[PDB]
DNA sequence: TTTTTTTTTTTTTTTTTTTTTTTTTT
DNA sequence: AAAAAAAAAAAAAAAAAAAAAAAAAA
């Protein structure tokens, strides 16, 4: 599941990515994919709570491919 | 006499013989009648009394009984019905007729027997997992209708006559799957010729259908299985060839000579005698809900409809309740609601027919939730068909011609637009489509009919269908510095047939992006899957609906169905001059600067939208507010499809009409 | 009572489809092949029960081999009745039945060959355990199946071997059919080899609580 | 026999004693019909109800049994009012004003009851022969015998009358009398079909004076009896329903062969010649074409000219000249092009409306089919065959495939269709 | 590139007739 | 010895119409 600070970090990172793009390549689907990657990385560590470090890792993975 | 405690113990080593005993069958009937008369739900209203009251009003011949109600109280009768359907149903029909003759005495002059339709059986099987242990028991099976024999009369009480003794034999109840065999005489004492006792007999309606397994249920890459289903009176023509259905019935066996001859072992044939039918074509809400039709209403529900219909701002709440989890795009939601409620068809003196359905087009940038809106429309609509791009053909959205395997005569078969008569056909990715396939809907979009002249068949069908289409612009993205005609490949003949056009643009905005991201993250948080508990589930599922839905979806579905079925508003008093001026101004501002074709066909769309907004209020007369709202919608749909250079001037020029 | 079944496996040697000769009919064997067709799970009549039309006496446990067999003598010798019975389909016992078609493996097929086929009968709990395209090893008893159509089936539906295609002229009179039996009449009975299998083997949940149960 | 005699007497008294004002209408109709060799009688049910309700109640509950008694009452009255005898058994034709029942509302509740319904004729079969008076002889004793049959649903006796065999009897075909039988196929009205359902068809049988009265595509009203016949479908004890026609009302005055004779009484001819003398008849006819369409006067005048049509000439050298008008409308969307095509369909006595997208060359000109039973090839008509002597309205003409569109070239001008397929080489007429 | 062109692929049996020659059955 | 009933005996197939693919080009 997602915690309270994780949502704020997610929206901040989405806003930063959208700002950096300028809407040609970045859409809502990118935010959904970041959520998916964060959940998968959390499943890797066998933890039922999501930490902003996981969102940072997912953001880095998204940035590495764009 | 016995007691409900005494029915637990069983004798005769068989349940059927235990049920059919004279002393047991008198306690069973009394308990069933007490269940019919005295059952109450949480709110304290007897439901079966209301159903019986409606039965006589509608001149119905059947009663619907929920299995959960009869299992919660008197569970022994529920188990008996589960294991032994044939003997229980005969008693339950008689007690149902006796209960019915307490609200409508002398009802026997309308219908002589009352049939009982069982609903919500707990265990659902697939055709692949039917075995011999399910023989002579009630089962629930989903499938796809493939072929239908047609309606013929069938004997009910069979009689025979013998000539040498002139004996008349007593009435025999036919099995409906095995021919009545009689060879012994009570009087002739020997073999004698037997006649059919011509005339003076009672018939029933009989039909046969074949159910294949649904493609979704079948494992990927395996051959499907099929079974035969017999439909008796009151159940004929309910299911149509091509639909997907769920049937509750009895699984039986019979001896066939050919089956034993070919296989080489004493194997038997199986067939299902249908008891209940539920349609599941386009329905994804089958996860919940109870009953045989979730689009039907009761008396208290109709009273609640009329109660909430007189609140001010009902239209605003209806619009806000369309696709609640999608953020923004209120014009798309308004267009979807207007298409869903629909207009009123007309015929002037029986020689001039006028269409009454609204078609919607969505042209927008990728990633703007158009497909999810189409899926929501599919879920909410009563009759819906879905198609996409290159997966549809000219005759797949129209009528096709096939040689009948049995009759060997050319015959007509249905299509997507015919399966959605008085419904909605959705076409995703409408621009990535062949022109020959796209041009097949020209007649159905306006004339609402299909004409075929093939292989000696010269016929005209009927397709009263509404089309909501989604497309992508040229280059994948919309150029706001160009007119519409150079952003799409479609020409005027197909663009004129659409009533509402919604251009969706994605633009860079920090606050808008922040709000959209917050809404989406909250939605993902909400949808995460992690007294009686089965009602705690309902209250928890209602708490989540409270936030983003002003009215529940299950209530809204019945509201839309009732509004479409019952209401037919008119246009007695209205302002003709305003509409004429608006039409003339729209025509003038198109050739001068614009690429949106406006003809007489767009004058009637304003009236259709006005009638739709009148329907939303459950009113029988169109007022000034609805007409003004329709004019505003049409004007806003035209102004926002212009170039950025002339849009500011056009908006100011058209602003006098929409003063409110 | 539970109709029991005995399943044998782990036989010393395995046979191919081209080693099937009539001198092993009735013996316990194991075979291997690739499945190419399966049928529906039909109910087979195991223990029949009837009622005399006149006495109403009940007969039970009437064994059937390959065709619908009704009893001959009434339970009471006082009654004289040779026929006209009524099957009590409710009292009778049934079993699951399935027919599968198999062919030879890719390696056992010679350089130039049209693959040989066989009919394997799965019964009881062994239904649906063989899926088309898979390679399975069957074990059971090799039997022989007669043509029941010319054995006098009760109904007129057989209609004395109604056909849609033309039979082979090459084997017209070449297939040795036995005559003489009174049930046959002047007809000729024919046989073909099939297999009956009792054991089948193949040779070619996000819930934490239940997951923790299975592991050691 | 002690009730049939009284029934026949009641019917004869009805025929001979019914009077309105000062004229026995049913007595005069018989004499007028006999003179022109029409052996039939038409009775209105309202008069029968007014005369006596018991007689109507007897007929309403047992039609197949009672109707022949009225049949013989008519021919008993005829021989009294015509002769002081080659008069066959007369025919009864009935008229009703009861509510019309849709085809899909006909079920097991309506068996052996007289019903009234409407539909569209799609096919008419050929005439067949049914026996009424059979001359019979035995194979061994060889003596004459006779049998009388009425067509309201018999076999030769399964015995001998005076060892002879089981049922030894043969028919002496000479000195036997026969009548005319025809089979027709019906279909629902297109606007009455329920939602999502394809139209259904039904079978009807007509006799004697009701044969060769309708043509395919006609909209008719039928009065008859709903019955079943056992025949032949793996269902147990199921029967096939059909309708025996008793009365036909047709909108088009044309008979089966369209005699090209006047079917207009003088009261209508006077009206037509009075109309023709109107000095402004052209404007009146033009204004009547689609009164809900604004403007487009020239197109409406052209439609009137197409409806009336020109003259046709035949020359000594065998030349044939076309006398029909074809019209093309190539224009912009929203200009009411498709609302005139459907009006021309309604106004024209014979007209077919088709779409170019859903069409084919076989469906438009003619097709060839194989009979499941006979296993031979026969010709079946198409859009241009049904719409003979009328108008065909082809919509979406630009969307037609190029192979299908070229099949109309010969029919448009030479007004014939040549088929040279599967051993069948014929030329069919098509004047549309 | 989206237009026209092209092969091609099941579509088939459900019905018939009165003799003539066989088995049962009073 | 003389009746009433009950199946065998089919065979056959080309010739045409409609619909969906997998190769050609202004
Ligand atoms: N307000 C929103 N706007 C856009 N997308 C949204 C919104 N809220 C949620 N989404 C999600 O964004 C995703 C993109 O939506 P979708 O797949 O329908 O886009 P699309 O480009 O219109 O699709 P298609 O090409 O299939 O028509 C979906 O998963 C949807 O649920
Ligand atoms: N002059 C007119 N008078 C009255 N109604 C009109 C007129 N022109 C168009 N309409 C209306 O416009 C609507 C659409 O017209 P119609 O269906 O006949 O179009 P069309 O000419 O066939 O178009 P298309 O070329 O797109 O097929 C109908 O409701 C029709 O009544
Ligand atoms: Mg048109
Ligand atoms: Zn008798
Ligand atoms: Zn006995
Ligand atoms: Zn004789």
């Amino acid at each position: 599941i997602l915690t309270k600070e994780a949502r704020s970090y997610l929206v901040e990172k989405y806003k930063e990515l959208r700002k950096d793009d300028a809407s040609y390549r970045i859409t809502v689907r990118q935010l959904e994919s970041m959520i998916r990657l964060s959940e998968a990385i959390a499943r890797a560590n066998c933890v039922d709570e999501i930490t902003p470090s996981f969102i940072a890792e997912a953001y880095d993975l998204l940035r590495q491919s764009i | 006499e016995l007691t409900l405690e005494s029915l637990s113990n069983v004798k005769a080593n068989s349940y059927s013989e235990w049920i059919t005993q004279p002393n047991v069958s008198r306690t069973i009937a009394r308990e069933l009648k007490s269940f019919l008369l005295e059952y109450t739900d949480e709110t304290g209203r007897s439901v079966y009394g209301a159903r019986i009251r409606t039965l006589g009003e509608m001149n119905s011949e059947s009663l619907e009984v929920n299995y959960r109600h009869l299992a919660e109280s008197k569970a022994i009768l529920a188990l008996f019905l589960a294991k032994c359907p044939e003997e229980m149903l005969k008693i339950f029909d008689l007690v149902a007729m006796e209960a019915t003759e307490l609200h409508y005495p002398d009802y026997a002059r309308i219908h002589s027997e009352i049939h009982v339709r069982i609903s919500d059986f707990p265990t659902i099987y697939s055709l692949r997992e039917l075995r011999e242990s399910n023989l002579s028991s009630l089962v629930r099976v989903t499938g796809v209708v493939t072929r239908r024999t047609g309606v013929f009369p069938q004997l009910k009480y069979v009689k025979f006559n013998c000539l040498k003794c002139g004996s008349i034999l007593g009435p025999f109840f036919q099995d409906s799957n095995e021919e009545i065999r009689i060879s012994f005489c009570t009087n002739c004492k020997s073999k004698g010729p037997f006649r059919v006792n011509g005339e003076k007999t009672v018939y029933r309606n009989y039909q046969r259908v074949t159910l294949q397994e649904a493609p979704g249920t079948v494992p990927p890459g395996r051959l499907p299985r099929h079974r035969e289903v017999i439909l008796l009176a009151d159940l004929v023509d309910v299911s149509k060839p091509g639909e997907e259905v769920e049937v509750t019935g009895i699984y039986k066996n019979n001896y066939d000579g050919n089956l034993n001859a070919k296989n080489g072992f004493p194997v038997f044939a199986t067939i299902i005698e249908a008891n209940s039918i539920k349609r599941r074509e386009g329905n994804t809400a089958n996860e919940g809900e109870e009953g045989l039709d979730v689009f039907s209403w009761t008396e208290e529900e109709e009273r609640e409809f009329r109660k909430i219909s007189r609140d001010r701002g009902i239209i605003d709440k209806i619009i806000s309740s369309m696709a609640p989890s999608i953020y923004g795009h209120r014009d798309i939601k308004t267009a979807v609601a207007c298409s869903l409620f629909g207009g009123v068809p007309k015929n002037v003196n029986g020689k001039h027919s006028i269409r009454g359905d609204i078609n919607v087009l969505l042209l927008g940038d990728p990633g703007t939730a158009k497909s999810q809106i189409l899926k929501y429309v599919e879920k909410t609509a009563h009759r819906a068909v879905f198609a996409t791009g290159q997966g549809a053909s000219a005759v797949g959205l129209t009528a096709s011609v096939r040689k009948d395997p049995i009759t060997k005569e050319w015959t007509l078969e249905g299509g997507a637009l015919v399966l959605a008569d008085k419904g909605v056909c959705l076409i995703d990715e409408f621009d990535k489509m062949n022109d020959q396939d796209r041009t097949s809907i020209h007649e159905a979009m306006e004339q609402q009919s299909i004409s075929i002249s093939k292989a000696g068949i010269v016929t005209t069908l009927q397709a009263r269908c509404s089309i909501i289409a989604a497309a992508n612009p040229n280059g994948g993205r919309y150029n706001s510095t160009l007119p519409l005609a150079q952003n799409v490949s479609l020409t005027e003949p197909i663009l004129s047939r659409f009533d509402i056009l919604c251009v969706v643009r994605d633009l860079v905005d920090e606050e808008a992006d922040e709000r959209l991201a917050t809404f989406v993250v909250d939605s993902h948080v909400r949808s995460h899957p992690e007294l009686n508990a089965r009602q705690r589930r309902l209250q928890r599922q209602r708490k989540k609906e409270e936030e983003i839905s002003p009215i529940p979806q299950e209530l809204l579905m019945k509201y839309i169905h009732y509004a479409r079925t019952k209401i037919y508003p008119k246009l007695h008093q209205m302002d003709m001059d305003k509409v004429s001026r608006v039409y003339a101004d729209l025509r003038r501002e198109s050739i001068s600067t614009g690429s949106f074709p406006i003809t007489v066909r767009h004058l009637e769309s304003i009236l259709r939208i006005a009638e739709s907004f009148a329907k939303m209020r459950l009113s029988e007369f169109v007022s000034s507010y609805d007409l003004d709202r329709a004019i505003k919608v049409v004007v806003d749909s035209f102004v926002d499809a212009q170039k950025v250079s002339v849009r500011r001037q056009l908006r100011r020029s058209f602003a006098i009409y929409t003063l409110g | 009572e539970r109709v029991f079944q005995i399943s044998f496996f782990n036989l010393p040697t395995v046979h191919r489809i081209r080693d099937i000769r009539s001198e092993k009919i009735g013996s316990l064997l194991s075979i291997s092949g690739t499945v190419t067709r399966t049928s529906e799970v039909r109910p087979e009549l195991y223990k029949a029960s009837f009622t005399c039309d006149m006495c109403r006496a009940i007969v039970d446990n009437v064994e059937q081999s390959f065709k619908y067999t009704e009893p001959t003598f009434c339970p009471n010798p006082s009654c004289e009745n040779r026929a006209f019975w009524t099957l009590n389909v409710t009292r009778s016992r049934f079993l699951d039945w399935q027919k599968v078609r198999i062919q030879e493996n890719a390696n056992e097929i010679p350089t130039g060959s049209m693959p040989r086929t066989l009919d394997v009968i799965l019964r009881g709990d062994s239904v649906e355990r063989a899926k088309p395209g898979d390679r399975c090893k069957f074990t059971g008893v090799e039997i022989v199946v007669p043509d029941v159509t010319q054995l006098g089936l009760p109904g007129v539906k057989p209609s004395s071997t109604l056909d849609t295609r033309g039979i082979s002229k090459t084997t017209e009179g070449l297939n040795s059919g036995v005559t003489g039996l009174r049930s046959l009449g002047v007809r000729d009975l024919t046989y073909k080899i099939s297999f009956l299998a009792c054991h089948v083997i193949s040779i070619g949940e996000r819930d934490q609580e239940v997951f923790l149960n299975s592991l050691s | 026999d002690d009730d049939n005699t009284e029934i026949i007497k009641s019917f004869k008294n009805f025929i001979l004693e019914f009077r309105l004002d000062s004229q026995f209408i049913y007595r005069d109709q018989l004499r007028n019909n006999i003179l022109v060799k029409n052996y039939s009688l038409t009775v209105n049910m309202e008069h029968l109800i007014g005369y006596n309700e018991d007689i109507y109640k007897k007929l309403s509950d047992e039609p197949s049994d009672i109707i022949p008694l009225f049949e013989t009452a008519i021919t008993q009255v005829a021989k009294r009012i015509s002769i002081l005898n080659s008069l066959p058994t007369f025919q009864l034709i009935l008229n009703s004003n009861a509510n019309q029942i849709p085809l899909r509302d006909l079920d097991s509740e309506h068996v052996s009851k007289i019903v009234r319904l409407s539909g569209i004729i799609i096919s008419t079969s050929v005439l067949s022969s049914r026996a009424t008076y059979l001359s019979i002889m035995c194979r061994n004793c060889r003596h004459t015998t006779s049998i009388t049959i009425n067509n309201f649903n018999v076999s030769l006796p399964r015995s001998c009358l005076s060892n002879c065999g089981p049922d030894p009897y043969i028919i002496i075909h000479e000195s036997s009398k026969f009548i005319d039988q025809q089979f027709l196929k019906l279909q629902e009205i297109p606007e009455l079909v329920p939602v999502g359902e394809m139209p259904r068809n039904l079978t009807m049988t007509c006799d004697r004076y009701l044969t060769n009265k309708v043509i395919p595509g006609t909209r008719v009203t039928i009065v008859g009896i709903y019955s079943i016949y056992n025949s032949k479908g793996s269902g147990v004890a199921i029967r096939t329903p059909y309708i025996k026609i008793l009365g036909i009302q047709s909108d088009v005055e044309t008979s089966s062969i369209w005699n090209s004779v006047t079917m207009f009484t003088e009261e209508e001819e006077e009206e037509f010649l009075q109309l023709s003398r109107n000095p402004k008849l052209y404007e009146i006819l033009t204004n009547s074409i689609a009164p809900s369409i604004f403007g487009n006067e020239d197109i409406k005048k052209a439609i009137v000219c197409l409806l009336m049509g020109g003259s046709k000439k035949i020359l000594p050298d065998g030349m044939r000249l076309r006398g029909d008008i074809n019209v093309l409308l190539l224009g912009d969307p929203g200009t009411a092009k498709s609302q005139l095509l459907k009006f021309v369909e309604k106004v024209s006595p014979i007209a077919v409306y088709t779409s170019g997208k859903g069409s084919s060359a076989a469906g438009l000109t003619a097709s060839v089919q194989r009979d499941p039973m006979t296993r031979e090839f026969y010709l079946e008509g198409g859009a241009m065959v049904l719409a003979d002597g009328g108008v065909v309205c082809i919509d979406e003409f630009d969307k037609m495939r190029d192979e299908d569109r070229v099949a109309i070239h010969e029919a448009m001008e030479q007004q014939t269709i040549s088929i040279a397929k599967a051993g069948i080489t014929t030329v069919l007429n098509s004047r549309t």
